[PDB]
RNA sequence: GAGCUAGCCCUGGCCAGGGUGAAGCUGGGGUGAGACCCAGUGGAGGCCCGAACCGGUGGGGGAUGCAAACCCCUCGGAUGA
RNA sequence: GAAUGCCGGCAUGAGUAACGAUAAAGAGGGUGAGAAUCCCUCUCGCCGUAAGCCCAAGGGUUCCUACGCAAUGGUCGUCAGCGUAGGGUUAGGCGGGACCUAAGGUGAAGCCGAAAGGCGUAGCCGAAGGGCAGCCGGUUAAUAUUCCGGCCCUUCCCGCAGGUGCGAUGGGGGGACGCUCUAGGCUAGGGGGACCGGAGCCAUGGACGAGCCCGGCCAGAAGCGCAGGGUGGGAGGUAGGCAAAUCCGCCUCCCAACAAGCUCUGCGUGGUGGGGAAGCCCGGGUGACAACCCCCCGAAGCCAGGGAGCCAAGAAAAGCCUCUAAGCACAACCUGCGGGAACCCGUACCGCAAACCGACACAGGUGGGCGGGUGCAAGAGCACUCAGGCGCGCGGGAGAACCCUCGCCAAGGAACUCUGCAAGUUGGCCCCGUAACUUCGGGAGAAGGGGUGCUCCCUGGGGUGAUGAGCCCCGGGGAGCCGCAGUGAACAGGCUCUGGCGACUGUUUACCAAAAACACAGCUCUCUGCGAACUCGUAAGAGGAGGUAUAGGGAGCGACGCUUGCCCGGUGCCGGAAGGUCAAGGGGAGGGGUGCAAGCCCCGAACCGAAGCCCCGGUGAACGGCGGCCGUAACUAUAACGGUCCUAAGGUAGCGAAAUUCCUUGUCGGGUAAGUUCCGACCUGCACGAAAAGCGUAACGACCGGAGCGCUGUCUCGGCGAGGGACCCGGUGAAAUUGAACUGGCCGUGAAGAUGCGGCCUACCCGUGGCAGGACGAAAAGACCCCGUGGAGCUUUACUGCAGCC
RNA sequence: CGAUGUCGGCUCGUCGCAUCCUGGGGCUGAAGAAGGUCCCAAGGGUUGGGCUGUUCGCCCAUUAAAGCGGCACGCGAGCUG
RNA sequence: UGGGAGAGGGUGGUGGAAUUCCCGGAGUAGCGGUGAAAUGCGCAGAUACCGGGAGGAACGCCGAUGGCGAAGGCAGCCACCUGGUCCACCCGUGACGCUGAGGCGCGAAAGCGUGGGGAGCAAACCGGAUUAGAUACCCGGGUAGUCCACGCCCUAAACG
RNA sequence: CCGAGGGUAGGGCCCGUGACUGGGGCGAAGUCGUAACAAGGUAGCUGUACCGGAAGGUGCGGCUGGAU
């Protein structure tokens, strides 16, 4: 059956990409708190 | 003059259609034809605000000239009547001896190469556009400003009008559609006669799907639902009310008066509507 | 978080084949003129049968599964909400 | 030492289940240390509207080649989508960008919000929509509309020539559009050929044949031909298209009009360039100077922006054309021709799947195009097959129970059972024929029957062509032949009678309910005069609606027919300028504190004083509600009639043991041998009843009930047979569970149901296939039940607040 | 209550005897035949169907008879539901 | 051919009286109603009076013992469209006539369907009286309907 | 081949009969009221509609076969 991960780029980089973190309170918090644990990706990648 | 069919399915049992008699042209003017940007009830923030809306039939609109105190003195003849989709009742296409064109809501009675005027001195005629206060007493009219030079607001459905009634100083005395009285300023302009298509009333959807075509999708009872939902959700088997009737949103939907208060316009009403 | 699911918006696409035979139109009959009747033409429809496609009615299987909802037989819709 | 503790390790179950579709394998040769599993050949089977081919997503080197086999691969492995290394993706024309706009998003102006931020016209972004120039063949181990070959084309720059009032983000035209049906002419594709080309073949009884077998094309600029699309020309006026305008619009006149011309596409032909089979021989060579022709079928594709009909009335913007404005007319633009210029990204490979989504090389899920042939009425259905692709990454045996999937069955034929559940039956086409009832459509495939192959003869019409032959398509009649049987295989309704419910097609609890539930056309009530009501939002702003009472919101009812009675006392809603009550505020009789005092400061009655509430009315398709006791008729019985209490009024029509009836399997009737169900009645309706509608209703339904016919392995009542498992051998090898165990029966005992205690009895040690009575077997800290001053959803005339409204 | 699955059926039995039948008896208001009642006796037997989910019960047709009870109202790691 | 009378029919206009309701004024203790009453209405200002407005229906006098039509039936006034009919002349056709089973059309009221309209009136219904009762007669209310359009129904003491 | 008839399936008309149900006729002395005949105490009748234990009543329009 149809499951629930129906991979798309151009979903996924406009929902979870930098551009969509930096234009809200929100998502740059998100950046922030990623960047200060260290993590080695801040965003997800696709490849566009 | 409504058209019937046979019962060949169970829905053309009932079904039935406007004639479209008084049609003598099938596409529009190019020139006055703007995409109608459909919403399906939802606002700009993108929720429902009507509910049950969406899905009909794509459309354009048709630019429609509810001045035409614009073009006071200036003829017209009546060039087409056309099917409108985005009212009930049919269109006119005007061309101007100036060479522009219009449309007009559509009178009864009106005939194709016939001219139409505007203004002060215009005839008394179906389809001409004075001031309120040019017009006699006793006259039916129809496309009725409401306050001087915003705009036709009154009486446009099919077969509506508003009757003049008597003056009283620089208002006259109209009986709308709905049968209340109302003072309008006797410089809104008004066209002479009552809107046409007067069978529109007599249509029968006939099935569900007709109703789909419409935009209007299928509206559920309040006492088919959940109290979550609504004030007469609920209940073990089927419920009466159990209290007094209500909308989803609480308040009382059986008699409760709702136009506000203390509105300016109170001072313009004389008589609240009939039947 | 609406890449699942629900609704809506924009823009595209898809629906083998067969059946039934509405209105209208034409001719004929009829009549004062009509209604109306008959034949032919016509091709309407949340019309009929049935693939794709969308479903999931009954039963059987499966039940540490092929599968955290599947498989077989049967069954519903299939120009339309 | 315990926490169903935590982390890790290792046991048990066990050499047990399983090894992932029952499409299927066998042999020879080779390679190698090793081979059912790799390579090659022959044989067999499977898909073939795919299980073949091509796009798009997504994946990201998985592609090709060499060398490898520890792990990965459900076994094996010499193989591999695995490890190591090297190689591989080539564009002005394909796709996207340097073009356009759609929803939406963003957002100069502007609006709003404690902050964060929310809006918002233009504009900008945004595509699988618009627009725009490349076709065929060859080549590599691996890329190709990209390289190469042939023939074509586009834009930019500059130059020459000729022409013109040139010139734009501005004006206009155009672009530009639905659904269904559809004409003509073509193309794709396909069938046949006694014609053309071809290596060959003659077998096993016959055939050297008008034999068999294979192939008989693709692309192509101008020109030409065929078929279509688009388009009137001239003049005069002019106030509209937010400046201008010779354009467009409107008026008038003349001529042209199912034309023509101009223009633009498609198809054909076309210089030219390609391709080219079977078979044989080692992907190649040959065939081969390959031949490349005729007839038929024929699209859903093309001409196309075609035609008709219909109502639900069917994007935008740019490219393009035309008009003019600043300007500039040494310019500029247009046409022709020439030379030059032409960037960035993608391109491998998988792509219905072992490479995508499902933790797996997972029977599931995944959008678009091509999808050949024959027969079956058609078809993308079905069977078999082409091209192409596979035999599904454990096998070998055996031929028990039992299970699954399947075939048949004497006599009977629903006796099975909650139920014909299941499985039979029926089954396509042509013809005959078809009932109550009905809303005149239907019910209808009603029911029920007959026909169905092959051969010969005679014959009717159509398409193509030519009017003929040939090919092709619909038939009609006559006479025969064979079988158990001619839709001979495969695909393909069992039917009828009668109730309940719901009008109907639709919709629903993704993953236990598809229904009588929701929806539905239709009916009624009600709100709403437009800056509408209502809804979302603090607001701005939106929706409503670029709508206007024949409209929009809310509510109930639910096609249609015949209908929808009585109560307004309570609650709601509507009306009511009186009266009563009523907060802040007004008023300030009269007091109080302090001060020497002027004063300052505090309390404060009458009275004036909104909405709301009280009060007076109205109102039922508003919330709702619609009686009791007793008596009475010349047989009895029963009461048309009466008496009296009570109410706001006492349930009308219709229906009734009902989806409602407790007593109840009421009683009677029907159906049956027999009927708690069913149907028809009765009416003492525990506890129907009129838009939470009442009573009906043709048609409809994978709804629920009752009956009958047909037919059956459902059953009497079982038997046999098939395959996949179970079993045995080789390979690989889990799981929940588990205090430890050296783990028997009875009768007792025990916390009341004992392998474990007592007394008897029985019993050599250890397994394998089986069956499920026990281990109060496993699983899940009972979901019932209670308890906790535990939680959460929901309601209201519980309390108390808040939004909202007044 | 860190679960002892609950009605009815089906399948499979096994036991008690307070015996339905069959065998043996005594009494009879036992002439015979046929019954009544009690005693002994558990070896075997104890049917098919209509109605209902039913256990039970009623009914049809039979029968020697159409027994009544226990086994967690026997039996869902056996099935049904 | 030439004339006449007529509520004959259809359409569209349009005139005044009265009733009701609304508004303004003036005014106050009752009005209304009956056999008599009561319900009802009225100090929240009724009735009665005046001015203004809305709306529907019916057309006083003329009017008759009248007129017209096949019947049902038709009555303010105007215009248009239209039927029948009588008289005069004695002009035309030359028996072309009478009746008429079927058929077709017309057909008061009430009733039905779909819209609209709704002042007055009023089945049903409610209330007040009366009465033994009073599902009546009488009184206060009041919904269909009465009106218009289209389409049905097709009855009658449709009678002379 | 046709063919008496038999069989299968489906129609039409008629007869008999049926729980229960509709009204009708009749029947010396039942119960309720008093609708009609007199202006029958509301003139009556009437087509139709609606209502009511019952005769009836009422609305609309019609008749005189109505009195004074
Ligand atoms: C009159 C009635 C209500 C009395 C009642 C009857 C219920 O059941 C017993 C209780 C006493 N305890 C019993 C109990 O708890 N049974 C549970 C069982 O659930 C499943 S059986 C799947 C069933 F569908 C669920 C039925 C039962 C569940 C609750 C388990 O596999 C079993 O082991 C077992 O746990 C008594
Ligand atoms: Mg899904
Ligand atoms: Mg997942
Ligand atoms: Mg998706
Ligand atoms: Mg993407
Ligand atoms: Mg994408
Ligand atoms: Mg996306
Ligand atoms: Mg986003
Ligand atoms: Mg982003
Ligand atoms: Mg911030
Ligand atoms: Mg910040
Ligand atoms: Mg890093
Ligand atoms: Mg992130
Ligand atoms: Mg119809
Ligand atoms: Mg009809
Ligand atoms: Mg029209
Ligand atoms: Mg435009
Ligand atoms: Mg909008
Ligand atoms: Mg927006
Ligand atoms: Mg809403
Ligand atoms: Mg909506
Ligand atoms: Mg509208
Ligand atoms: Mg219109
Ligand atoms: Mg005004
Ligand atoms: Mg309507
Ligand atoms: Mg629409
Ligand atoms: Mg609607
Ligand atoms: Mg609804
Ligand atoms: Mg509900
Ligand atoms: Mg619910
Ligand atoms: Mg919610
Ligand atoms: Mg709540
Ligand atoms: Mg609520
Ligand atoms: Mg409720
Ligand atoms: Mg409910
Ligand atoms: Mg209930
Ligand atoms: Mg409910
Ligand atoms: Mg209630
Ligand atoms: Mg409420
Ligand atoms: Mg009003
Ligand atoms: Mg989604
Ligand atoms: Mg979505
Ligand atoms: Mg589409
Ligand atoms: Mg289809
Ligand atoms: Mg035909
Ligand atoms: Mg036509
Ligand atoms: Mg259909
Ligand atoms: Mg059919
Ligand atoms: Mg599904
Ligand atoms: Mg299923
Ligand atoms: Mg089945
Ligand atoms: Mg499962
Ligand atoms: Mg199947
Ligand atoms: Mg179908
Ligand atoms: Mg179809
Ligand atoms: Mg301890
Ligand atoms: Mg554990
Ligand atoms: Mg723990
Ligand atoms: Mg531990
Ligand atoms: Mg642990
Ligand atoms: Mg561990
Ligand atoms: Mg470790
Ligand atoms: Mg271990
Ligand atoms: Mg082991
Ligand atoms: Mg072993
Ligand atoms: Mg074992
Ligand atoms: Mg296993
Ligand atoms: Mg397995
Ligand atoms: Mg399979
Ligand atoms: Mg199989
Ligand atoms: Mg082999
Ligand atoms: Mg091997
Ligand atoms: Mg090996
Ligand atoms: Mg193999
Ligand atoms: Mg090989
Ligand atoms: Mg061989
Ligand atoms: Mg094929
Ligand atoms: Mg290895
Ligand atoms: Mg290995
Ligand atoms: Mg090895
Ligand atoms: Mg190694
Ligand atoms: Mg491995
Ligand atoms: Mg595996
Ligand atoms: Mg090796
Ligand atoms: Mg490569
Ligand atoms: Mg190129
Ligand atoms: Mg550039
Ligand atoms: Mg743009
Ligand atoms: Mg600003
Ligand atoms: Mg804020
Ligand atoms: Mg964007
Ligand atoms: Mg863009
Ligand atoms: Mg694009
Ligand atoms: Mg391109
Ligand atoms: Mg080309
Ligand atoms: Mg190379
Ligand atoms: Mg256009
Ligand atoms: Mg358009
Ligand atoms: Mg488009
Ligand atoms: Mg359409
Ligand atoms: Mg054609
Ligand atoms: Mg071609
Ligand atoms: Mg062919
Ligand atoms: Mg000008
Ligand atoms: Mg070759
Ligand atoms: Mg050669
Ligand atoms: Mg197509
Ligand atoms: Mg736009
Ligand atoms: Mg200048
Ligand atoms: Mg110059
Ligand atoms: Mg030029
Ligand atoms: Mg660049
Ligand atoms: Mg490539
Ligand atoms: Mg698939
Ligand atoms: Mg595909
Ligand atoms: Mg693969
Ligand atoms: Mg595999
Ligand atoms: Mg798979
Ligand atoms: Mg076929
Ligand atoms: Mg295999
Ligand atoms: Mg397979
Ligand atoms: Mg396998
Ligand atoms: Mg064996
Ligand atoms: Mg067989
Ligand atoms: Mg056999
Ligand atoms: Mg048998
Ligand atoms: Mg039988
Ligand atoms: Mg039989
Ligand atoms: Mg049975
Ligand atoms: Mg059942
Ligand atoms: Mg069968
Ligand atoms: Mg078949
Ligand atoms: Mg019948
Ligand atoms: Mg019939
Ligand atoms: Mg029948
Ligand atoms: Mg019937
Ligand atoms: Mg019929
Ligand atoms: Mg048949
Ligand atoms: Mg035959
Ligand atoms: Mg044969
Ligand atoms: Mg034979
Ligand atoms: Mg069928
Ligand atoms: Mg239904
Ligand atoms: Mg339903
Ligand atoms: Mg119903
Ligand atoms: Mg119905
Ligand atoms: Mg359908
Ligand atoms: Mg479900
Ligand atoms: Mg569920
Ligand atoms: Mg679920
Ligand atoms: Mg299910
Ligand atoms: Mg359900
Ligand atoms: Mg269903
Ligand atoms: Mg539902
Ligand atoms: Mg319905
Ligand atoms: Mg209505
Ligand atoms: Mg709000
Ligand atoms: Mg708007
Ligand atoms: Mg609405
Ligand atoms: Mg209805
Ligand atoms: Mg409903
Ligand atoms: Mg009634
Ligand atoms: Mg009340
Ligand atoms: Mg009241
Ligand atoms: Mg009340
Ligand atoms: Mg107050
Ligand atoms: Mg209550
Ligand atoms: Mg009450
Ligand atoms: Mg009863
Ligand atoms: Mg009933
Ligand atoms: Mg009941
Ligand atoms: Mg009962
Ligand atoms: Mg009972
Ligand atoms: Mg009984
Ligand atoms: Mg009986
Ligand atoms: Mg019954
Ligand atoms: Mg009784
Ligand atoms: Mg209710
Ligand atoms: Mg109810
Ligand atoms: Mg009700
Ligand atoms: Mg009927
Ligand atoms: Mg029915
Ligand atoms: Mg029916
Ligand atoms: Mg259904
Ligand atoms: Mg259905
Ligand atoms: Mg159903
Ligand atoms: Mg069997
Ligand atoms: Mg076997
Ligand atoms: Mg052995
Ligand atoms: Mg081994
Ligand atoms: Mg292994
Ligand atoms: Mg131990
Ligand atoms: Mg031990
Ligand atoms: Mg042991
Ligand atoms: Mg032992
Ligand atoms: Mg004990
Ligand atoms: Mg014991
Ligand atoms: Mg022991
Ligand atoms: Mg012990
Ligand atoms: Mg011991
Ligand atoms: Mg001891
Ligand atoms: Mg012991
Ligand atoms: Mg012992
Ligand atoms: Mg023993
Ligand atoms: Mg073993
Ligand atoms: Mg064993
Ligand atoms: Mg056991
Ligand atoms: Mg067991
Ligand atoms: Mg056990
Ligand atoms: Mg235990
Ligand atoms: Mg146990
Ligand atoms: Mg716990
Ligand atoms: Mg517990
Ligand atoms: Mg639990
Ligand atoms: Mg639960
Ligand atoms: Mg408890
Ligand atoms: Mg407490
Ligand atoms: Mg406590
Ligand atoms: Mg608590
Ligand atoms: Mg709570
Ligand atoms: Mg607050
Ligand atoms: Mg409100
Ligand atoms: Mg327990
Ligand atoms: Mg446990
Ligand atoms: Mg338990
Ligand atoms: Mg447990
Ligand atoms: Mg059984
Ligand atoms: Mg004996
Ligand atoms: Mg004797
Ligand atoms: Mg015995
Ligand atoms: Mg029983
Ligand atoms: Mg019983
Ligand atoms: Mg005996
Ligand atoms: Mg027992
Ligand atoms: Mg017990
Ligand atoms: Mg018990
Ligand atoms: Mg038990
Ligand atoms: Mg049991
Ligand atoms: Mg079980
Ligand atoms: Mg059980
Ligand atoms: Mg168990
Ligand atoms: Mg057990
Ligand atoms: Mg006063
Ligand atoms: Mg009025
Ligand atoms: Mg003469
Ligand atoms: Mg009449
Ligand atoms: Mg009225
Ligand atoms: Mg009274
Ligand atoms: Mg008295
Ligand atoms: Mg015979
Ligand atoms: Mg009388
Ligand atoms: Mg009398
Ligand atoms: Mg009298
Ligand atoms: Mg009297
Ligand atoms: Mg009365």
């Amino acid at each position: 059956m149809k499951r629930t991960w129906q991979p798309n780029r151009r979903k996924r980089a406009k929902t979870h990409g930098f551009r969509a973190r930096m234009r809200t309170p929100g998502g740059r918090k998100v950046l922030k708190r990623r960047r200060q644990k260290g993590r080695w990706r801040l965003t997800p990648a696709v490849r566009k | 003059a409504v058209k019937k069919f046979k019962p060949y399915t169970p829905s053309r049992r009932f079904m039935t259609v406007a004639d479209f008699s008084e049609i003598t042209k099938t596409e529009p003017e190019k020139s006055l034809v703007k995409p109608l940007k459909k919403t399906g009830g939802r606002n700009n923030q993108g929720r429902i605000t009507v509910r049950f809306r969406g899905g009909g039939h794509k459309r354009l609109y048709r630019i429609i000239d509810f001045k035409r105190w614009d073009k006071v003195g200036i003829p017209a003849k009546v060039a087409a009547i056309e099917y409108d989709p985005n009212r009930s009742a049919r269109i006119a296409l005007l061309h101007y001896v100036d060479g522009e064109k219009r449309y007009i809501i559509a009178p009864d009675g009106l005939q194709v190469g016939q001219q139409v005027v505007a203004g002060p001195d215009a005839p008394i005629q179906v389809g001409n556009a004075l001031p309120l206060r040019f017009i006699p007493v006793g006259t039916v009219v129809h496309a009725v400003e409401l306050e001087p030079k915003k705009g036709a607001k009154l009486a446009r459905a099919a077969g509506t009008s508003a009757q003049i009634q008597g003056r009283e100083g620089d208002y006259v005395i109209l009986r709308l559609p709905s049968g209340e009285l109302r003072k309008v300023h006797g410089e809104c302009y008004a066209t002479v006669g009552a809107v046409g298509n007067a069978d529109h009333k007599n249509i029968v959807l006939g099935k569900a799907g007709r109703s789909r075509w419409l935009g209007r999708r299928p509206h559920v009872r309040g006492a088919a639902m959940n109290p979550v939902d609504h004030p007469h959700g609920g209940g073990e088997g089927r419920a009466p009310r159990g209290r007094p009737p209500a909308s989803p949103w609480g308040w009382q939907t059986k008699g409760l008066k709702t136009r506000k208060r203390r509105k300016p316009s109170s001072r313009f009403i004389i008589a609240r509507r009939k039947k």
